[PDB]
């Protein structure tokens, strides 16, 4: 009468062997939806930040991929003004044998390396490419004002 | 029963906004940009012919609580307008007096709150009120 086994494994998996670096916890209301929290990667500008992320797990997954969005404002080429991710697993790349463990590690391996040069990326990007000092040290400075509380 | 988290519904609101509906003769897009929150959207309404609102375009307020779509959202006009349900002085809808909020289904959004009051625009008693001058608007 509930969620499918794959959901309830990913879900108990979750909490019982936790991704480093990563808390993610259920919502108090929808068995689908996550709160999930990130560390800024070691040796990145976003390192000693935490960043609030949501997850969503639709009705056909897991045919359908997760939704995850940003809560936290963060500087990066591949994520919007809305906390939108551009990352290819997300749309396009998605396939059923990816776990949410998958996806979310990933999103960690973006902070730590963006993609200044991926055709979706927002205006944040030319500053990437052009000036990446100045875009690290921006970064930082986002993570001091926005993911330090 | 699946619901899609507010958060979540509010993007597809978004994507569906800016790819547009219909005739267009409703529109909606957030008042803020950065708003991560989702939480205040810009309506439009283009006054329907054979009205007073005809030729007017009509900008609103609408905000999405914390309980959105379970619960309605809050709407406004910003521009002035003479219509049943609206407050002349203030622009405030009055969910009692429109139905789709007075009624509110969680299957309801934001195109369908300015497409019932485009709809209500051409009711008998709503479409011969003598209107204010074209271009005024409420303050706050």
């Amino acid at each position: 009468a509930g969620l499918p086994r794959r959901i309830i494994k990913e879900t108990q998996r979750l909490l019982a062997e936790p991704v480093p670096g990563i808390k993610a916890e259920p919502d108090e209301s929808n068995a689908r939806y996550f709160h999930v929290v990130i560390a800024g990667p070691q040796d990145s500008p976003f390192e000693g930040g935490t960043f609030k992320l949501e997850l969503f797990l639709p009705e056909e997954y897991p045919m359908a991929a997760p939704k995850v969005r940003f809560m936290t404002k963060i500087y990066h080429p591949n994520v919007d003004k809305l906390g939108r991710i551009c990352l290819d697993i997300l749309k396009d790349k998605w396939s059923p044998a990816l776990q949410i463990r998958t996806v979310l590690l990933s999103i960690q391996a973006l902070l730590s390396a963006p993609n200044p040069d991926d055709p979706g990326a927002n205006d944040v990007a030319e500053q990437w490419k052009t000036n990446e000092a100045q875009a690290i040290e921006t970064a930082r400075a986002w993570t001091r004002l926005y993911a330090m509380n | 029963g699946v619901k899609v988290p507010r958060n979540f519904r509010l993007l597809e609101e978004l994507e569906e906004g800016q790819k547009g509906v219909g005739d267009g003769t409703v529109s909606w897009g957030l008042e803020d940009d950065e708003d991560m929150t989702l939480t205040r959207w810009t309506g439009m309404i283009i006054g329907p012919p054979r009205t007073n609102y005809e030729n007017r375009i009509y900008s609103l307020k609408v905000e999405c609580g914390p309980k959105y779509p379970e619960a309605p959202p809050s709407v406004r006009f910003v521009t002035k307008i003479n219509m049943n349900g609206i407050n002349n002085s203030s622009g405030m809808v009055d969910a009692r007096s429109i139905p789709v909020l007075a009624k509110w289904q969680n299957s309801y959004s934001i195109k369908v709150v300015l497409q019932e009051l485009r709809r209500l625009m051409m009711s008998k008693e709503n479409m011969k009120l003598p209107q204010p001058p074209e271009g005024q608007t409420y303050n706050n």
